[PDB]
C-alpha cells in the first residue's frame, strides 16, 4: 500500500503492536522487519480517518504499560529473598524497553503528544514509578 | 537613527546622507550619482 | 565532490567522490559495501564502458553536473559481464 | 511631565 | 556532540575577539594560506561559530597566536614549538 | 614607529571627538561667540584629552566644509549651520 | 557506515549512515532491537513508500548533509510536481 | 436625490429664502417630501435640514417652510454635537437645545413635539432645561408636556437643572410642584447632584422645597456628597437641616476637611487642618455621651498613622504636610468606605505629588492601595496600570530601583483586569464595544510596559518566578488585539504604541528581553494574526536593522529557538524570506534556517495548487496551510 490515511481496524493492529512491544520490553529477540513494519502500524494509526486514533493508541499503550509493571511488582513481591536481585533485573530490561518504546511510538511523541500529554518513554518510567517503586518504596529503602 | 543604502553598496546614516545630497549628489568615496532604496 | 547513483538491478546506491580520480577506489568501495569479489564490477555511463584508469570528472559527467540532486544514471552490472537490465523507479500514481 | 497635572456617570450626565 | 566522530588531531585553544573593542586589526592585508594539517580545525570551528554565535564573521588573525612544530621530516629532534 | 602611530592613531580619534562635540554644543543654542565657543568645547572635553585651541580652530573650519556650521552673515564671529 | 533502505516495490537504497540518521524515524528505526550490527548492510524495510519517493529522501539526505550550513545560495531542491503530496507524507513519516 | 438634498441643506444653512424656494420646488410630490423629510450626513453626524436653520438662529426659513409645505418636526436625528452624538431625537429637541426660543415657538405652532421619546425617552423639556433658558422650558409646559419623564436611568429635568448652573430653570420646575425625591439609577435624588457642583442657590431652593436627606445608592447623603466635593458652602446650608444629629455633622465637617487635603482644584492644608480640629472639639465638647473616633485599623498605603484620636496629636500634626495629607486621606477612607467610586480618585493625586517630588516608594504604595481598591470594586483601571508604568519607567530612566514585589502586585492586577477586559469584551456586543476594544489594546500594551520594566530590574528567585508565573497566566488566555496580534507578536513588532510620557525612555519595542521573557514563559511562538503573519514575519519587518541590531539579531535567534517556522506563510502567501524587505533580516533568518524535506515538499504541494485535502494527515494539513 501507501501511507495514504485509511480506515483501519484497531483490534488486530493493537494485538500485533501488543505483542511486539511485550517482546521489545521483555527484551526477547523481536524480528526487525517486524519493528519497522510496527513503525509503520504506529503511523498508520495515529492518521487513520475519520478520526486519528492517537489517543485510543496512547491509552491502549498506558494500559499494557501499567499491567505489565503490575506483573512485575507481583513478581518482586513474591520473591522475597532477592527482591533486590529481581528489581535491578526488571529496571534493566524496562529501562531498555521504554527507551526501546519512546523509539518506537516517536510519531506520538512528535506528532500527538506535544502537539498537555507526556511521552511513551516518560509514560513508562512514570508508570515504573508509581506502580514500581512507589508501592514497595519502604521495602527497598531499609534493604 | 536610521540607515539609509545606496545602490552602489554605499550605507550611512540617514541625517548624513541627506546633508550630503543637501551639498552634492555624489557619493563620498567615488564619483556616482547618490540614490536610496 | 562529484555524486552518483550506482544502480544495479533493484539496488541502487548514492556515493561522493572527488572530480579528479580514479574509478579505481570507487570498484573498491562498491567492493567493500556490497560484499563480494571486486574484479566483476564494471560501471556504464548510459551503456557504455569507461577506462578504469582515467579520472570520472572527465568521463562525461562533473560536479556542475552531477549534484547533491539527480546525479548521473551510472549502471553497475557483475560477470556471472551480466545484461544490463536495470529496474527503473515506480511510475507515479495517476494524479487528478 | 508633571503627573499632577496629567490626572483628571457619563452615560447619567447625558439629557 | 557532532552526528559523526570527528577527530580533529589538534588539542584546540582559541581566543575569540570582539572587533571594534580590541585594538589588533587587519590593517595589513597580510594574505596568509592556512596550513592543511590545521584546516580542518578552522572549517569546522566556523562551522561550530556560525551555528551556535549566528551572523558573526571571523576574522582569523594568524600572527598573533601561537603553535606546535612536529619534526616528522628532521628525525624528531627534542621538542619544538614557536609561532604558527 | 607603533607607537607613533597610536599617538596619531588618537589625533584622529580626538578631531571625531571635537567635531562630535562641536556639532553637540551647537544643536543646543544654534548660535554662539567664537570665542565663547572654545571655551565650551574646552570644558566638554575635559575628562579626556584637554584639546588645544589651534586643534578646535581646524576643527571649526573641517565643519565649515561639511555645512554643519557656518560663519553668521551679519557678523563672522558668530557661528550659523546649515 | 552504509544503510540500506528496502523499498516497498523492491528496489533497494544503499545511502550512508550519517547521511540517513539526519531522519528521525531512520535514527528510531536503526535504534533499539534488531539494530543488526553488520556494519555494511543495515537494512530498513520501508513497506508503505514506493521507489520513487525513497529515492528522492535519499537525494534529500544527501543535499541537506553537503548542505547543512554553507553555500548560502543554496540550490533549490527539484520537487517534480507528481512527487510532491506524496514525498511530502513521506518526509512526514520519516520525520525529515 | 442625495445630491440635492445636500443643496438644500446648504440653502438652509445660511438662512436664505429665495435660494431654497428654487431648489425645492419644479418636481413631482414624493421627491419634495423626501427632500423635506430626510437628513444630510454632514461632518460624520446625519442631521436634518431645520436642525441646521435652528441651530443657526435661522428661523424665518423654517417658518416659510412650514407655511409653504406640511413639513413635520418628528424627523429622527442626534442629540447635541458636545460629546453625546447619539441619534433618536427630533427636531424640536435640538430646537430646544440650539437655545432658541422662535423656532422652539413656531414648531410648536405646526405640529408639537413636546412628548418626544427617543432611546433615552429625553424630551425637547431635557434639552431645554440643559440649556438653561427660562423661556423655553416655560413654553414647552405650557403646551401640555409632562415633566415627570423618568429615564431608563432616572435622569429628571430637575436632576439636570441641578447639576447645571442654571437656577432659573430649577426654580421655576420647583414653581410647578415637581417632585423633589425623584430616585435615580444610583439612587442620587436631586440634592446629590446639586451639592456635587457646588451650586449653593440651588440647594437653598430644594430645601426651601424640602427636598429631603436620604441615603443615596454609594452610601452617600447629600451632606456627604458635598464633603466628599469640597464644596463647603453647600455643607454649610445642609447642616442646617433642622435635623442633622452630631454623627453626621462630625463625619460631614471630618470629609470636608479630608478632601480639602487632596483635590487639584480645592487645595488648602490649613483648611484641612482647621476643619479637622473643629471636628474634633465638636467631638470633645462636653465629655458626657462623649462621641470617640472608631478608627480603622492602620494602612500601610498611608505611612503607618492611626487617624488622630486626640486634639493633642492632631494639634502635633499642624504643621507637617505630610502627615495632614495622610490623615485626610485615612479620615476620607473611614467615612467613604474602602468601596465607594470616589474614594481611590484624592489616593491617586496624592500619589502623583509625591512622584512630581522624586518620592517614588510612598507613590508606589498609595497607587498599589488605590489599584486595590478600584479592582475590587471592579472599575475600569486601564489609566491606572499606564500610571504604574509611567512611574516604573520614571525610576528606571533616573537610575532608581523598583522593588519587586512592587513589579509582581502590579502585574497580577494588570494580568485580572485583562481577565475582566476579555469578559467586557466577550460580554458587550455593540454598546460601547469600541471603547472595550482601546481599553483592552491598551491593557496590553500596559502589560508590555510592565513586563519591559521587569525585565530590566533585578529580582530575586522567588520574585522573578511569581512573576514569570503572571506572564504564564496572561499567556494561557491568549490575548489578541484587533489585528489578531497576540502578546508575543506586539513586543516583536514596531508599530506598537508607547505612551508619550516617561515609557519612551524604557519600554521601546521590539525588545529582545520581553520575547525572551515571553517565549519563556510559553508564548505560542507559531501563532499567527488577522493577516497570518507569525511573530518572525513581523520581525523580519523591521526597518532599523543596523541601529540596534544587537536587538534584532537575539530576538530573531530566541523565536527560532523557540521552534518558530522560518518558512511558513501568511493569508497571501508570503514566506519572511519574501517579507523580509531587508538584507540583513535575510541573511540573519538565512543563517537561522534548518532545511526540512517536509517543508520543501509542502512548498512544492502549495506552489503547484495540488488538491491536498483528505489525502494526506490531518495533522499534515495544517503545514501544507502555513507551508
Ligand atoms: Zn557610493
Amino acid at each position: 500500500t501507501s501511507l495514504k490515511p485509511r480506515v483501519v481496524d484497531f483490534d488486530e493492529t493493537w494485538n500485533k503492536l501488543l505483542t511486539t512491544i511485550k517482546a521489545v520490553v521483555m527484551l526477547e529477540y523481536v524480528e526487525r522487519a517486524t519493528w519497522n513494519d510496527r513503525f509503520s502500524d504506529i503511523y498508520a494509526l495515529c492518521v487513520a480517518y475519520p478520526e486519528p486514533l492517537g489517543e485510543r493508541l496512547y491509552t491502549e499503550t498506558k494500559i499494557f504499560l501499567e499491567n505489565h509493571v503490575r506483573h512485575l511488582h507481583k513478581r518482586v513481591l513474591e520473591s522475597e529473598e532477592q527482591v533486590l536481585v529481581m528489581y535491578h533485573r526488571y529496571w534493566e530490561e524496562y529501562s531498555k524497553g521504554a527507551d526501546y518504546m519512546d523509539c518506537l511510538y516517536r510519531y506520538l511523541n512528535t506528532q500527538f503528544i506535544k502537539k498537555p500529554l507526556m511521552e511513551i518513554g516518560e509514560l513508562a518510567l512514570d508508570m515504573w514509578r508509581k506502580l514500581m517503586v512507589e508501592p514497595l518504596q519502604a521495602i527497598l529503602i531499609r534493604m | 537613527c536610521t540607515v539609509a543604502w545606496g545602490v552602489c553598496n554605499h550605507a550611512f546614516h540617514f541625517h548624513c546622507i541627506s546633508r550630503w545630497l543637501k551639498t552634492r549628489q555624489v557619493c563620498p568615496l567615488d564619483n556616482r550619482e547618490w540614490e536610496f532604496q | 565532490d562529484v555524486f552518483l547513483m550506482i544502480r544495479r538491478h533493484k539496488t541502487t546506491i548514492f556515493t561522493d567522490a572527488k572530480e579528479s580520480s580514479t574509478v579505481f577506489e570507487l570498484k573498491r568501495i562498491v567492493e567493500g559495501i556490497l560484499k563480494r569479489p571486486p574484479d566483476e564490477q564494471r560501471l556504464y555511463k548510459d551503456d557504455q564502458l569507461l577506462d578504469d584508469g582515467k579520472t570520472l570528472g572527465e568521463c562525461g559527467f562533473t560536479s556542475q553536473t552531477a549534484r547533491p540532486q539527480a546525479p548521473a544514471t551510472v549502471g553497475l552490472a557483475f560477470r556471472a559481464f551480466e545484461a544490463l537490465c536495470i529496474e527503473p523507479f515506480s511510475s507515479p500514481p495517476e494524479l487528478p | 511631565k508633571k503627573h499632577s497635572l496629567d490626572l483628571l456617570k457619563l452615560r447619567h450626565l447625558s439629557p | 556532540n557532532q552526528d559523526t566522530v570527528i577527530d580533529l588531531g589538534i588539542s584546540f585553544q582559541i581566543y575569540v575577539l570582539q572587533a571594534g573593542a580590541w585594538p589588533l586589526t587587519q590593517a595589513p592585508s597580510s594574505t596568509f594560506a592556512i596550513p592543511q594539517e590545521l584546516e580542518k580545525s578552522v572549517q569546522m570551528f566556523e562551522l561550530f561559530y556560525s551555528q551556535h554565535f549566528s551572523g558573526r564573521k571571523l576574522t582569523w588573525l594568524h600572527y598573533l597566536c601561537t603553535g606546535e612544530v612536529k619534526m616528522n621530516y628532521l628525525g624528531k629532534p627534542y621538542v619544538a614549538m614557536v609561532t604558527t | 614607529q607603533e607607537m607613533e602611530q597610536t599617538r596619531s592613531a588618537v589625533d584622529e580619534d580626538r578631531k571625531m571627538y571635537l567635531q562630535a562635540a562641536i556639532v553637540r554644543i551647537m544643536k543646543a543654542r544654534k548660535v554662539l561667540r567664537h570665542n565663547a565657543l572654545i571655551q565650551e568645547v574646552i570644558s566638554q572635553s575635559r575628562a579626556r584629552f584637554n584639546p588645544s585651541i589651534s586643534m578646535i580652530k581646524k576643527c571649526i573650519e573641517v565643519l565649515i566644509d561639511k555645512q554643519y556650521i557656518e560663519r553668521s552673515q551679519a557678523s563672522a564671529d558668530e557661528y550659523s549651520y546649515v | 557506515m552504509y544503510v540500506k533502505l528496502i523499498s516497498s516495490d523492491g528496489h533497494e537504497f544503499i545511502v550512508k549512515r550519517e547521511h540517513a540518521l539526519t531522519s528521525g524515524t531512520i535514527k528510531a528505526m536503526l535504534s533499539g532491537p534488531g539494530q543488526f550490527a553488520e556494519n555494511e548492510t543495515n537494512e530498513v524495510n520501508f513497506r508503505e513508500i514506493p521507489s520513487h519517493v525513497l529515492s528522492k529522501v535519499c537525494m534529500y539526505f544527501t543535499y541537506k548533509v553537503r548542505y547543512t550550513n554553507s553555500s548560502t545560495e543554496i540550490p533549490e531542491f527539484p520537487i517534480a510536481p507528481e512527487i510532491a503530496l506524496e514525498l511530502l507524507m513521506a518526509a512526514n513519516f520519516l520525520d525529515c | 436625490m442625495e445630491g440635492l438634498a445636500g443643496y438644500v441643506y446648504k440653502a438652509a444653512s445660511e438662512g436664505k429664502v429665495l435660494t431654497l424656494a428654487a431648489l425645492l420646488l419644479n418636481r413631482s410630490e414624493s421627491d419634495i417630501r423626501y427632500l423635506l423629510g430626510y437628513v444630510s450626513q454632514q461632518g460624520g453626524q446625519r442631521s436634518t435640514p431645520l436642525i441646521i436653520a435652528a441651530r443657526n438662529g435661522h428661523a424665518k426659513v423654517v417658518r416659510l417652510l412650514l407655511e409653504h409645505y406640511r413639513v413635520q418636526t418628528q424627523q429622527t436625528g442626534t442629540v447635541r454635537f458636545d460629546g453625546y452624538v447619539i441619534d433618536g431625537a427630533t427636531a424640536l429637541w435640538c430646537a430646544a437645545g440650539a437655545g432658541h426660543f422662535e423656532v422652539v415657538k413656531l414648531l410648536v405652532s405646526h405640529g408639537a413635539n413636546v412628548n418626544h421619546t427617543t432611546v433615552t425617552n429625553s424630551t425637547p423639556l431635557r434639552a431645554a432645561c440643559f440649556d438653561g433658558r427660562l423661556d423655553i422650558v416655560k413654553y414647552l409646559v405650557e403646551n401640555n408636556a409632562n415633566i415627570s419623564i423618568a429615564n431608563k436611568y432616572d435622569n429628571t429635568c430637575l436632576m439636570i437643572a441641578a447639576y447645571k448652573g442654571h437656577t432659573d430653570v430649577v426654580r421655576y420646575l420647583l414653581e410647578q410642584r415637581a417632585d423633589p425625591n425623584a430616585k435615580a439609577h444610583c439612587g442620587a435624588t436631586a440634592l446629590h447632584f446639586a451639592a456635587e457642583a457646588g451650586h449653593i442657590d440651588i440647594v437653598k431652593e430644594l430645601i426651601k422645597w424640602r427636598a429631603a436627606i436620604v441615603v443615596n445608592g454609594h452610601g452617600m447623603t447629600p451632606l456627604k456628597v458635598a464633603a466628599e466635593s469640597c464644596k463647603a458652602d453647600v455643607v454649610e446650608l445642609l447642616l442646617s437641616h433642622a435635623d442633622c444629629d452630631r454623627r453626621s455633622r462630625i463625619e460631614a465637617l471630618e470629609l470636608l476637611g479630608a478632601s480639602f487635603a487632596n483635590d487639584r482644584e480645592n487645595y488648602d492644608i490649613i483648611k484641612t487642618y482647621h476643619y479637622l480640629y473643629l471636628a474634633m472639639l465638636e467631638r470633645f465638647q462636653d465629655g458626657d455621651n462623649i462621641l470617640e473616633k472608631e478608627v480603622l485599623p492602620p494602612i500601610h498605603a498611608y505611612g503607618n498613622r492611626t487617624e488622630c484620636r486626640n486634639p493633642q496629636e492632631l494639634e502635633s500634626i499642624r504643621q507637617d504636610r505630610d502627615a495632614l495629607h495622610m490623615e485626610g486621606l485615612i479620615v476620607r477612607e473611614r467615612i467613604l468606605g474602602a468601596d465607594n467610586i470616589d474614594v481611590s480618585h484624592p489616593i491617586i493625586y496624592r500619589g502623583a505629588v509625591y512622584a512630581d517630588n522624586m518620592e517614588f516608594e510612598q507613590c508606589i504604595k498609595l497607587w498599589l492601595h488605590a489599584l486595590h481598591l478600584r479592582q475590587k470594586g471592579n472599575r475600569n483601571t486601564h489609566k491606572d496600570l499606564l500610571r504604574f508604568a509611567q512611574v516604573f519607567s520614571q525610576m528606571i530612566h533616573l537610575n532608581e530601583t523598583v522593588k519587586a514585589p512592587d513589579i509582581e502586585c502590579v502585574l497580577r492586577c494588570s494580568v485580572l483586569e485583562i481577565e475582566q477586559s476579555m469578559n467586557r469584551v466577550k460580554n458587550i456586543s455593540d454598546a460601547d464595544v469600541h471603547n472595550a476594544m482601546d481599553n483592552y489594546e491598551c491593557n496590553l500594551y500596559t502589560f508590555l510596559y510592565l513586563v519591559c520594566i521587569s525585565t530590566k530590574t533585578q529580582c530575586s528567585e522567588e520574585d522573578q518566578c511569581k512573576i514569570n508565573k503572571q506572564i504564564y497566566n496572561l499567556i494561557h488566555l491568549d490575548p489578541r488585539t484587533r489585528e489578531g496580534f497576540t502578546l508575543l507578536h506586539l513586543a516583536v513588532n514596531s508599530n506598537t504604541p508607547v505612551d508619550d510620557f516617561h515609557t519612551n525612555d524604557v519600554c521601546s519595542f521590539p525588545n529582545a528581553l520581553v520575547t525572551k521573557l515571553l517565549l519563556d514563559c510559553g508564548a505560542e511562538v507559531n501563532a499567527v494574526d488577522n493577516e497570518g503573519n507569525s511573530a518572525l514575519h513581523i520581525i523580519v519587518q523591521y526597518n532599523r536593522p543596523i541601529s540596534d541590531f544587537l536587538t534584532l539579531h537575539s530576538i530573531i535567534i530566541s523565536l527560532v529557538e523557540a521552534g518558530a517556522h522560518t518558512d511558513m506563510t501568511n493569508k497571501q502567501n508570503k514566506t519572511p524570506l519574501d517579507k523580509s524587505t531587508t538584507g540583513v533580516s535575510e541573511i540573519l533568518l538565512k543563517t537561522q534556517m534548518k532545511m526540512s524535506l517536509k517543508c520543501l515538499a509542502a512548498r512544492a504541494v502549495r506552489a503547484n495548487d495540488i488538491n491536498y485535502q483528505d489525502q494526506i494527515p490531518r495533522t499534515l494539513e495544517e503545514f501544507v496551510g502555513f507551508h
